[PDB]
């Protein structure tokens, strides 16, 4: 029923989407700023529409985007996430359109976006939420879940967030090394109880605090997909992307919790155009050269390509760089590879930051909370390789020296 | 002919590609091919109340006069494109203040095509 | 105890060891003939040395890559496939000079380089072989084997290699979908067996045939690594190059076989620079755009990237790609896309043909045999989409002719 799509958005998500539709032989069609011109969603979509001269505000623009849905002969629109992905309007108004909005309905949308209006639903359904006086130095672990229009609601395992920076999350991973498969049980039941209360459909995402103590409390309910999901794709084998796309073409869940399972684990780096020597100001400009890394346990979903010159409007994530192993140790060994595999000139990134906590034994050791980059300043003083670029012109300077 | 350029890049569908002309013959990116050619014989928008078209076509009508008070999504426009009739739509409340088009006339993207004070 | 190895090979699989040394902590030395000065592997690799102005010659020569080797610091030589990899000349020169040789020991690799040696060995252990009067139209079943110095032998399980051209194998998926899950037994055991009976150590593929009276026939025993292990290392998550070298590091297999597990299925394509439409000509010459794979069900072994130059000395295999997804039918989807999903400029490609492969009902129904591409001529008459670098032409000048 569903034959074209609108991918409301740029970026990373914007290409893993284009990825999506393709594989379900589905039209795309990408929508890009002036700035976005270049974006490799634009090249690699179906069908693209310029939606302003300024870099934004295209974007958040709920009723021309879908005006831009129906003169495209589009069935459904996609949000990706960040922008309008949690906005109900363009919900409300695809709806009234005749355009099939990959996501919850907007009832939902609203109500779990209301901290006080959540907190409530989720008191109500029986499940533990946050004090006043919140919890101190958590693990943030969070339960990916995948709900149809029939009722059906299930959840692919937690990942662990805990790993991030002022409250910016930078290394996800699946399973969590720091619970018992016990705890895994019970945290996933929990969320798709909550999912069940508030009568969810599509894919959401259930966050929980956990203290020193090893109780969960209730957190957020992110109603749509995350930056995180490539981690839980890894290790269950489910497409995600694909399922949402099924949803919103009321086709029942492919899977039930018993057809379920997990293998390994899966981390996944956000390869920002950042320097972390310089308080992480952004590197904004051009990536003159680009390996991408490859072979085994490696999964790319990047927004970069040889050449682009990142704008600055917009976030700093050239790439998510996910990366599989069958177990612990194995995993951060092959981190540490894949980091490293993938190569990038032009422009500061976060790889040898990332390098440094990979390093750490806290880390390797596999227990941790939302303090330990907080905790652990050293991460930034880091040696800094003398760069291939100034190796050449030293070299060359040699030649001219040498020949005249 | 002294305006008219040799060589320029074109920006097709997210590629660019280097060209340089020379029937013509022409250099994509390095690599020279004949070709033949037969021939055949408006405001931007400083506001983001200045309604537009996200896509180039014909207008079939206009669905407001000037002062109009319009809330929004409501139908304001409609549009011939992609073998099809279809209604752009208010993105801001407020009132009608100008109208930069007509019946019958062909727009672009770029092109503002009423304004609306929030 | 192994800190440094030579890489001896090029192209795609020089990348691929690269990778595992690197996963390991071990320094990696690279060899390019002056044609492989701007290889990937060369820029991937710790350190490279010239090995001659010929293309080829350097590569098989013994002799001085083990002086390179030696005169290098190198512990340890890698000998990737083709080249000297089923040369037993370079493992008598390695164990002489104390490189250690990740391979099986000379003596073995000789005995079943000799076909009429083998088959005697293998009629010995009790195991069925070819009749002068061949088989006639085989699926080709072959069994991926590790060994280490310890006489543990053990399977990660077969590959279906019946999809292949004038003798030239096109794609292989892990496991095959054409056998049961008693073939798959017995066709592993016997694996073992064989490799067993010749005192076989490191990693070995024993191909068979399989006649359409389900009898298995031993064919070849492969005494090295092979192109396509990424389709098994998919499926079960054994990293077999990373084996290889603790294996020759002397350490025992790390995986007993009731420890040996697969999900999925795998497919890999060899995306090699040639023009199927005429006669599967090569396709030299220079890769003007790249975009590489990415998200789900996703692996990429590339020889290229953006800008390089595919020299004229060698094979066509600009990259291996490697899709998988949990069952037949989707993996086909995903091969689809992944294809698609590949974009390469300036150079004719097999990707196209491949479409026309999954396209076809006989193949996605997954039963067929080595006559599969043969019985279907149709293959190569396929849509050829217009290329966008002659569009942008068209277009550029109709803007000429619109200005002077």
């Amino acid at each position: 029923m569903i034959k074209k799509i609108l991918i409301a958005n740029r970026g990373e998500i914007a290409v893993r989407i284009v990825r999506a539709c393709s594989e379900m032989g589905i039209k795309s069609v990408a929508i890009y700023s002036d700035a976005d011109r270049h974006a490799l969603h634009v090249k690699k979509a179906d069908e693209a529409y310029n939606i302003g001269s300024d870099p934004v505000l295209g974007y958040l623009n709920a009723h021309n985007i879908v005006n831009l849905a129906v003169a495209s002969g589009c069935d459904a629109l996609h949000p990706g996430y960040g922008f309008l992905s949690e906005n109900p309007e363009l919900a409300e108004i695809c709806a009234r359109r005749g355009i099939k909005f990959i996501g919850p309905d907007a009832k939902v949308i609203r109500q779990m976006g209301d901290k006080i209006q959540a907190r409530t639903a989720m008191i109500k359904a029986g499940i533990p939420c946050v004090g006043s006086s919140g919890v101190v130095n958590p693990r943030h672990i969070e339960v990916q879940v995948l709900a149809d229009s029939h009722g059906n609601v299930i959840h692919l395992f937690e990942r662990d967030c805990s790993i991030q920076r002022r409250n910016q999350k930078l290394i996800e991973i699946a399973p969590s090394p720091q619970l018992s498969k016990a705890q895994r049980e019970y945290i996933g039941n929990l969320a798709v109880k909550a999912a069940k209360a508030v009568g969810y459909k599509n894919a959401g995402t259930v966050e929980f605090l956990l203290d020193s103590d090893n109780n969960f409390y209730f957190m957020e309910m992110n109603t749509r997909l995350q930056v995180e999901h490539t981690v839980t794709e890894q290790i269950t084998g489910i497409d995600i992307v694909q399922e949402q796309i099924r949803v919103a073409d009321g086709q029942r869940l492919q899977y039930k919790q018993s057809e379920v399972q997990y293998r390994g684990f899966a981390m996944e780096f956000r390869i920002n155009a950042e320097d972390p020597k310089n308080d992480f100001l952004p590197s904004f400009g051009k990536i003159t050269r680009y390996y991408a890394p490859g072979g085994p346990g490696i999964r790319m979903d990047a927004a970069m390509y040889s050449g682009y010159v990142i704008p600055p409007y917009y976030d700093s994530m050239c790439a998510k760089l996910t990366v599989w192993a069958l177990n612990w140790e194995s995993v951060v060994e092959r981190g540490r590879r894949a980091l490293n595999d993938t190569v990038v000139y032009g422009v500061k990134t976060t790889i040898p930051y990332y390098q440094e906590i990979l390093k750490h034994p806290d880390f390797r050791n596999a227990i941790f909370n939302t303090s330990f980059v907080e905790s652990h300043p050293e991460l930034a003083n880091y040696a800094t390789q003398f760069p291939r670029e100034l190796v050449a012109a030293a070299i060359s300077a040699a030649i001219a020296a040498h020949e005249g | 002919s002294r305006f008219a350029p040799t060589e320029f890049n074109v920006t097709l569908h997210g590629e660019t590609f280097h060209i340089k002309l020379t029937p013509f013959y022409v250099s994509v990116d390095g690599v020279t091919e004949e070709v033949v050619v037969e021939i055949l014989n408006r405001p931007r928008p400083t506001h983001a109340g200045c309604v537009t078209t996200a896509m180039p076509g014909t207008i079939v009508d206009v669905k407001v006069n000037v002062g109009d008070k319009v809330s929004a999504g409501d139908a304001v426009l409609v549009i011939e494109a992609m073998k099809m009739e279809n209604e752009i739509q208010a993105s801001k409340s407020g009132v009608v203040v100008a109208i930069n088009v007509k019946k019958g006339d062909s727009v672009t993207p770029d092109e503002a095509l009423l304004e609306i004070q929030p």
